[PDB]
C-alpha cells in the first residue's frame, strides 16, 4: 500500500506532539556554537557521505534529512523520560545535542542498510533504535559510570553493531555477489568528499560538544583534531598501500579519514596528549583502510552481512579501538575511570547494539513496509521522481 | 525578433561600476564606524551571510542548464542588497553608524530580495536583478518607515513582515514578465542549499530579538516546528503527486515551511508542542497547496507566500492570548501586502523595458545566455 | 550617410526607406564597418519582406563578413527560422563554413533552434563538417544539453536531401523572382532532382 | 483633530474600518441573497 | 615505485608524532577557528575542483596537504615562538597551523594537475619551513602590521607556486592540454569553495586580531571589501569577455582579491569606504590579471599557473601590502612605512626563493611525477568511475 508511509510519518509526528505536551517544557548560548556544528555535521556530512551511489543520492540524502528530523525528537523525549525518570523536562542545549547524537547513531545504522530499505523501514528502525541507544546511553552513563564523552563506544560502535545485525536479518541472496546499481559517479564521489570534508572539520565540536568546561573540552577538542590529522594521512597511505598499483580509492578517502575522529572519542577528555591522539588516529586510519580493503568482502560473502557504506569500519572497529584506548588510559592514568566499568560499557554497548539490531531486523523483516526488490535496490526511481537527466 | 542574445559589454560593465561607485560616494559622506561579546554577535550575522548566499544561491540551481546564473547572480544580489540596505535604513531610520546589527539588519532586507527573486531567476539578466534589488530594498524600508509612523513601532522590528512581502514581492514581479527541467546534480546542489537553509533558519528567526530568553524560546521552537515540517514534508510529499513519488523540488521548498509559520511569533510560543503543531499545519498546508496550486508560475513561491500568509494569521492569533489590536495588526498586514504588491507591479513594468536587454523568451532557464562555453560561435 | 541610413533602415526594417534609398543610387552591396550589408541586417532581424526585396535587387547572396559568416549564418545563429526557409529557397549554401569552421547548422543546434536544424537537415545540410577545433553540431549539442536537438541528429543520421532543389519548387510555384535569382546564381536550368527530373 | 474633543473607546481609523466591515457585511449578504433567488 | 608515497607519507607521520611527543604539551576565538577551518578544507579543497579530470585529485590532495601541513605548520610555529622549548597549544596555535596549512595550499594551487602526491608531501614540509621563518621574520623583527597576511600568506605561497611551477615547467604544457578545461559541474563545485571561502573571510582576517576594536575593524572592512569586489569583479570580467559573457574562473577566483588585498589594513582605521575601494582595485586588479597576465606568463614567461592563484593572492597580496604602505602614511596605523616595505620585500623574496629550491628538489624524477599526457588526470592515482 502506498499510503502505509505518509500514514505512519502522520501517526509518529502526532505521537511526537502528544509526548512533547505532555513531558516537555522550558550555558545555552555558550554550548550554542558547539550544536550547530554538530548539527550541520549530522545533517550534511552525514547526508552526502552515502550519496556516493549514482543512482541514490535522493534517497540517501532525503532519508537522512527524515529519520535525522525524526530522530531529534523521538531522543530528545526518550532521553528526557531517562533522565527525569518520568517526570517533566526542561530543554537545554544539552537535549538538543543528545538528540542529535541520538539520530547520529540512527544514521550510522541507515549507513549499513542504505539502498536495500524503504522509508518506513528507516522510521520503524529510527524508532526501536533511538529506544535502545538511549537505554544503553543511560546504563554507560549512569550504572557504569564510564567516561565515553567522545562516544566511540555508546554511538559509533552501538549504531554500527545494530545496523550490520538488522543488515544480516534482512540479508538478500541476490545481493552478495553484487549490484549493478551498487557502483559510485564522479560527482556522487565529489558529493561524498562535501559531507566527508564536513564531518571532518566539525568532527572535535562533536567529541566536545558535552564535555566539562574547561580542561576537558580544550583537551578533547585539541586531541580529536590532531587524531583527524593524523588519520587522514595514514588513510592515504594504506588506501595507497592497499591497491594496485598505488591508486588512492575514493571510498577509503571518504571514509578512513575519520576513523581517528571516531576512535579518539573515548580519550577526548583524557590526558593522553597529542601524541597519544596522533598515535590512535594512526592506527584508527591503518584499521579502516585495512578493514574496507579485506574485511568488507568477506563479511559480504562468507558472513551473510552486507555493509553499504562500510560504516563497519569506520564506526565498529574504530569504536572497539575507542573503548580499547580508554581501557589502557585509565591503566596508564589519563583518566580515573575504572577500567572494568569501561569494558563492561564496551561489552554492555555491542551486546545491546547486536540484540536490538537482531530484534528490529526482524520486525522490518515483514514484507509491509514495501520493501525494495532485489533488481531495484540501490535505485532512486523506486520512492523518488528521477530526472530524465543527470 | 532575435534570439541570440544582445551584446552586454557596455550595459553590465558600466551600470554594475556606476553602481558600486554610488555606493561608495554615500558610504563616505554618510557613514561612520561604531566588546566582550563581539564574536557572539558575529555569529547571528555569519549565519544570516550563509543562509542568504549557500542556501538562496544553491536553492533555485535545481534547474537543469541555469544553476550558474542561479548561484553567481544571488551572490551579486547580496553582494549589491547589503551594500545599498545599510544606506537605506540608515536614511530612513533617522549620518549612520556601522555595526555588527546594522550588517545583520542589512543582510535581512538583502534576503527578502533574495528569496523575492526565486520567482524570476531563470527568465532576468543581472541588470534587470540590480533594478529588482534596488527598488524591492527601497520598498521594503519605506513600508517598514511607514509602518513606524502610523503603528509606533520600531523601523528595526519592523523586519518581521519581510516573509510575506518578499514572497508577494516576487509573485508580483514575476507576474509582469513575459510568459516562457530538473537534473540529479543540480538536485542535490540544491538540496545542500535547502539543508543549509534548514539548519540556519532559528538564527534568521530570531535576529531582531533583543533579550536572550526570547531568543532562546524562539530558537526552540523554530527548531521543533522545522522538524515536523521536514517530517511532515517529506511524508506528504507522495499524496501530492500523480506519480506517487516523493518529489524532491518540493522537499527543497516545504523543508522551511514550519519555520515561516512560526517566523513571526516564535517568541510569543510558551511550549513547544504548540510549535510543533504549527509546523505540522505548515506541513499540511504545503502538500495542500502543491497538489491545489497548480490547478486554480512559480509553484514553490506560491506555497510561500501561503506559508508566509498563514504564519501572519497564525500571529494574529496568538497575539490576542498574549479588539483594536487585531485591527491594527490586520491593517499593517493589509498595508504590507497592499505595498508588495504596487512595487511589485513597479518592478515588473521597470523589467519590461527594452534597454535591458532581456533575454528571449525561447532562451529562458539557460546559462549559455549569460556565460561563455567553448567551441561556440560567438556575434556576426 | 546615405549608406548608413540605408543599413540602418535595412536594420530596423523600413522598406520603404531602403527601396528609396536604392532608388537613389546606394549600392545594394555596401555593408558596415563588421561586413555585415543590408541582406545579413535583414536576416539578423527576421525581416523576411526586406530580404526578398533585397535579393530582388541582385544583392550578392554568398557575401561573407569580418567572421567569416554568411547570410544564412546569421539567420541560423539568429533563429529566424522564416528567413533561412527564404534564404535556402534563393540558393543559399547551406554547407558553406565560416573563418573558424562554423556551419548555419552548427549554429542552429548550438542554440536550440530545433525548427531551424529540422530545415537544414532537410535540405542537405552536412552534420558531418566539423570545425577548426573538431567540434561537430552533435557535439555542440550535447555539449550545451539541448536534447531535442540532439535526439533529432541522432535520428535524422545521414538521410540526406529529401526537398526538391529550389529550381523545381520555383517551377512549381511559378515564382519568376526567385527562379530569375536562382539561374543567375547558378547558371545551369537543368538541375536534377533524386527522382531525375528537370525543373 | 482640532481643539478638544471627545474621547471614544474607538479611534477613527478603527471604527472607520468597523463601519466599512458591517457595510462589506451587508453588501454580501445581499448579494448571496440576490443569487438565491432566480434560480429555485 | 609505488610504495614511495605510502613510506614517505608514513615516515613523515612518525615524524611528527615524535616531534609533537618531545615539544608540544596542553574557546571565545573557536567558532572564528572553525570559520577558518571551513575555508581551507571546503573552500580551497573545491575552488581547484574546477577541472573535468582533476576533481578527485584536486579535493583529495588539498585535504591531505592541509592535514599535514596543520600538524607540521604547529610543529614549526611552536618551535619559533617557544626557541626550541616545550610550548602549550591554545586556538591560537591551531589558528596558525590552519594558516600555513592555506599558504601551501595557495602554492599548490599554481601546479594542480602537474604534480604527484610524494611532490605535494615535500612541498608542504619544505613551504611550511619557509613560510614559518617569514612570518616570524615580519612579525618580530621588522614588527609590522599584516593580520590578514595578505604578504606573509597569500603573496607568499602565490609567488611559492609561481616559482615551482617555473622550475617543473614543461614545454608540452605551454601550448595547452586537452585535459586542462572546466566542466559544468566542476564549476558549480568550484562555485560551492568559492561561495565558503568568500562568506567565511571575514574570520579567516579577523581570527588572530586583537579583541575589542581590532578585531570588529577587520570583519567589517573585509565584509564590505569582498561586497564591493563581487561587484568589480562581475563588471569587469563582462567587460573583458566578447559580447559581454560572464567567465566562470573569474567569478569564481576574483570574486575573493577584495579579501586577499583587505588582510593588511583589516585591523586598521581604513573606513568601510576605504575598504570599498580596496575591494574594488583588487576585483579589477584579478580580472585585469586572469584575462591578460596569465597567458603572458604561460606562453612568454613559462610559468605555468593552473588556478591562477597570482592574480587572486600575489597581485592582491601586493595590492594590500602598498595598501598598508599607503595607510602607514595617510595616519591608519602606527606601524612603520618602512618595516611594511621591507616585510612585503621579504616576503615575495623568500617566497622566490624557498620556491626555486623546492621547485628543484621536486625536479627529481623520483615522486611519480605524471607525464604531459596525462597531466589534469584522476586516473593517475584515483580509480576514477566509469560514469560521470
Ligand atoms: C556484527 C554482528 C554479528 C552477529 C550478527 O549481527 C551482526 O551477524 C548477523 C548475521 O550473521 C545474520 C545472519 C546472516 C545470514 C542470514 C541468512 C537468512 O537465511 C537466508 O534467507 C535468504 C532469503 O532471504 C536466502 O535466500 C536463504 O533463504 C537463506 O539462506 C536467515 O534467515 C538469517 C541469517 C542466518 C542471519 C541471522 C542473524 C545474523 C546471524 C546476525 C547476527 C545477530
Ligand atoms: C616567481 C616569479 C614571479 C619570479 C621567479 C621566477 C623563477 C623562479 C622561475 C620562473 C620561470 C622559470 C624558468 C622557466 C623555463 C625554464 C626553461 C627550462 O628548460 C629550465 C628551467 C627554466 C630556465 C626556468 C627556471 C626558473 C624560472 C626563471
Ligand atoms: C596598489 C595600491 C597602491 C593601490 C591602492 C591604494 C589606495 C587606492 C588605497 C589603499 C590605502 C587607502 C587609504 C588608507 C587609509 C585611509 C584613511 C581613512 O581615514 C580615509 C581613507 C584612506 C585615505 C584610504 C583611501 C584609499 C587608499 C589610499
Amino acid at each position: 500500500m502506498r499510503f502505509t508511509f505518509p500514514l505512519m510519518a502522520i501517526v509518529l509526528e502526532i505521537a511526537m506532539i502528544v509526548l512533547f505536551g505532555l513531558f516537555v517544557e522550558y550555558i545555552f548560548f555558550e554550548l550554542y556554537p558547539l550544536f550547530q556544528d554538530v548539527h550541520v555535521m549530522i545533517f550534511v556530512g552525514f547526508g552526502f557521505l552515502m550519496t556516493f551511489l549514482k543512482k541514490y543520492g535522493f534517497s540517501s540524502v532525503g532519508i537522512n534529512l527524515l529519520v535525522a528530523a525524526l530522530g531529534l525528537q523521538w531522543g530528545t523525549i526518550v532521553q528526557g523520560i531517562l533522565q527525569s525518570q518520568g517526570q517533566k523536562f526542561n530543554i537545554g542545549i544539552k537535549n538538543m545535542i543528545n538528540a542529535d547524537f541520538s539520530a547520529a547513531t540512527v544514521l550510522i545504522s541507515f549507513g549499513a542498510v542504505l539502498g536495500k530499505t524503504s522509508p518506513t523501514q528507516m522510521l520503524i528502525m529510527t524508532i526501536l533504535e533511538i529506544v535502545f541507544f538511549a537505554h544503553n546511553e543511560y546504563l554507560v552513563s549512569e550504572i557504569f559510570k564510564a567516561s565515553d564523552i567522545g562516544a566511540s563506544m555508546t554511538i559509533h560502535a552501538f549504531g554500527a553493531y545494530f545496523g550490520l545485525a538488522v543488515a544480516g536479518i534482512l540479508y538478500r541472496s541476490g545481493l552478495r555477489k553484487g549490484h549493478e546499481n551498487e557502483e559510485s559517479a564522479y560527482y556522487s564521489d565529489l558529493f561524498a568528499m562535501i559531507g566527508t570534508l564536513f564531518l571532518w572539520m566539525f568532527w572535535p565540536s562533536f567529541n566536545s560538544a558535552i564535555a566539562e568546561p574547561g580542561d576537558k573540552q580544550c583537551r578533547a577538542i585539541v586531541n580529536t583534531y590532531f587524531s583527524l590529522a593524523a588519520c587522514v594521512l595514514t588513510a592515504f597511505a594504506f588506501s595507497s598501500l592497499v591497491e594496485h598499483r598505488g591508486k588512492l580509492n575514493m571510498v577509503h578517502i571518504q571514509n578512513a579519514t575519520l576513523a581517528g575522529g571516531v576512535a579518539v572519542g573515548t580519550c577526548a577528555d583524557m590526558a593522553i596528549h597529542p601524541f597519544g591522539s596522533m598515535i590512535i588516529g594512526s592506527i584508527a586510519g591503518m584499521v579502516s583502510v585495512l578493514g574496507y580493503k579485506f574485511l568488507t568482502p568477506l563479511f559480504t560473502t562468507k558472513l551473510r552481512i552486507h555493509d553499504t557504506c562500510g560504516v563497519h569500519n569506520l564506526h565498529g572497529l574504530p569504536g572497539v579501538v575507542g573503548g580499547l584506548a580508554g581501557i589502557v588510559a585509565v591503566a596508564m592514568g589519563a583518566s580515573n575511570t575504572s577500567m572494568a566499568m569501561q569494558a563492561a560499557a564496551l561489552g554492555s554497548s555491542i551486546g545491546t547494539a547486536v540484540v536490538g539490531g537482531l530484534m528490529t531486523g526482524l520486525i522490518l523483516k515483514l514484507p509491509l513496509w514495501g520493501q525494495p526488490s532485489d533488481q531495484n535496490c540501490y535505485d532512486d526511481s523506486v520512492y523518488w521522481k528521477v530526472p530524465k537527466t543527470r | 525578433s532575435s534570439k541570440y542574445p544582445r551584446s552586454v559589454r557596455r550595459c553590465l560593465p558600466l551600470w554594475a561600476l556606476t553602481l558600486e561607485a554610488a555606493l561608495i560616494l554615500l558610504f563616505y559622506f554618510f557613514t561612520h564606524y561604531d566588546q566582550k561579546g563581539l564574536v557572539a554577535s558575529y555569529q547571528v550575522g555569519q549565519d544570516l551571510t550563509v543562509m542568504a548566499a549557500l542556501g538562496l544561491g544553491f536553492l533555485t540551481s535545481n534547474f537543469r542548464r541555469h544553476s550558474w546564473s542561479s548561484v553567481a547572480f544571488n551572490l551579486f544580489m547580496l553582494a549589491l542588497g547589503v551594500q545599498w540596505a545599510i544606506l537605506l535604513d540608515g536614511f530612513l531610520s533617522q549620518k549612520v553608524v556601522i555595526t555588527l546589527f546594522s550588517i545583520r539588519l542589512a543582510t535581512m532586507s538583502a534576503m527578502s530580495v533574495l528569496i523575492s527573486a526565486g520567482a524570476v531567476l531563470g527568465k532576468v539578466n543581472l541588470a534587470q536583478l540590480v533594478v529588482m534589488v534596488l527598488v524591492e530594498v527601497t520598498a521594503l524600508g519605506t513600508l517598514r518607515m511607514v509602518i513606524s509612523n502610523i503603528f509606533n513601532t520600531d523601523y528595526h522590528m519592523n523586519l518581521r513582515h519581510f516573509y510575506v512581502f518578499a514572497a508577494y514581492f516576487g509573485l508580483t514581479v514575476a507576474w509582469c514578465l513575459p510568459k516562457p527541467q530538473r537534473a540529479t546534480i543540480p538536485s542535490l546542489s540544491a538540496m545542500l542549499g535547502a539543508l543549509f537553509l534548514w539548519m540556519f533558519w532559528p538564527s534568521v528567526n530570531s535576529p531582531l530579538l533583543r533579550s536572550p530568553i526570547q531568543r532562546k524560546n524562539a530558537m526552540f521552537n523554530t527548531y521543533y516546528a522545522l522538524a515536523v515540517s521536514v517530517v511532515t514534508a517529506i511524508s506528504g510529499s507522495s499524496l501530492a503527486h500523480p506519480q506517487r513519488k516523493i518529489s524532491m523540488t518540493y522537499v527543497h521548498s516545504a523543508v522551511l515551511a514550519g519555520g515561516v509559520a512560526v517566523g513571526t511569533s516564535c517568541h510569543l510560543i510558551p511550549s513547544p508542542w504548540l510549535a510543533m503543531v504549527l509546523g505540522l499545519v505548515a506541513g499540511l498546508i504545503s502538500i495542500g497547496g502543491a497538489k491545489c496550486l497548480p490547478v486554480c508560475i512559480s509553484v514553490m513561491h506560491s506555497i510561500f507566500s501561503l506559508l508566509g500568509l498563514l504564519g501572519e494569521i497564525t500571529y494574529i492569533v496568538l497575539l490576542v492570548l498574549h479588539g483594536f489590536q487585531v485591527l491594527l495588526s490586520i491593517g499593517e498586514l493589509s498595508l504590507a501586502i497592499v505595498i508588495a504588491l504596487t512595487s511589485g507591479l513597479l518592478t515588473g513594468l521597470l523589467l519590461n523595458l527594452k534597454i535591458w536587454k532581456a533575454p528571449h523568451v525561447a532562451k529562458y532557464f539557460d546559462d549559455q545566455v549569460f556565460w561563455k562555453f567553448p567551441h561556440l560561435a560567438v556575434g556576426f | 550617410d546615405a549608406a548608413t541610413s540605408f543599413l540602418r533602415a535595412a536594420r530596423s526594417g523600413n522598406l520603404d526607406k531602403a527601396l528609396d534609398h536604392l532608388r537613389n543610387g546606394v549600392d545594394i552591396n555596401t555593408c558596415n564597418q563588421n561586413g555585415l550589408n543590408g541582406l545579413h541586417l535583414a536576416s539578423k532581424e527576421g525581416h523576411v519582406k526586406m530580404v526578398v526585396e533585397l535579393l530582388h535587387k541582385e544583392i550578392i547572396l554568398e557575401t561573407t563578413t569580418k567572421k567569416g559568416n554568411t547570410a544564412l549564418h546569421i539567420a541560423a545563429l539568429a533563429g529566424q527560422d522564416e528567413v533561412v526557409r527564404e534564404l535556402v529557397n534563393y540558393g543559399a549554401n547551406v554547407n558553406a563554413q565560416s573563418q573558424k569552421g562554423f556551419t548555419p547548422l552548427y549554429m542552429a543546434a548550438q542554440e536550440n533552434h530545433l525548427e531551424v536544424v529540422k530545415f537544414l537537415l532537410e535540405n542537405g545540410a552536412n552534420q558531418n563538417v566539423a570545425t577548426e577545433d573538431g567540434f561537430t553540431p552533435l557535439a555542440v549539442a550535447l555539449q550545451q544539453g539541448h536534447e531535442n536537438v540532439v535526439a533529432h541528429l541522432i535520428n535524422y543520421g545521414t538521410k540526406g536531401k529529401v526537398r526538391l532543389p529550389a529550381l523545381h519548387i520555383a517551377a512549381r510555384n511559378d515564382d519568376t523572382r526567385t527562379a530569375a535569382v536562382l539561374l543567375q546564381n547558378d547558371p545551369n536550368p537543368d538541375v536534377l532532382s533524386k527522382t531525375g527530373f528537370t525543373p | 483633530g482640532e481643539r478638544v474633543q471627545l474621547a471614544h473607546h474607538f479611534s477613527e481609523p478603527e471604527i472607520t474600518l468597523i463601519i466599512f466591515g458591517v457595510m462589506a457585511g451587508v453588501i454580501g449578504t445581499i448579494l448571496l441573497i440576490s443569487y438565491g433567488i432566480r434560480r429555485l
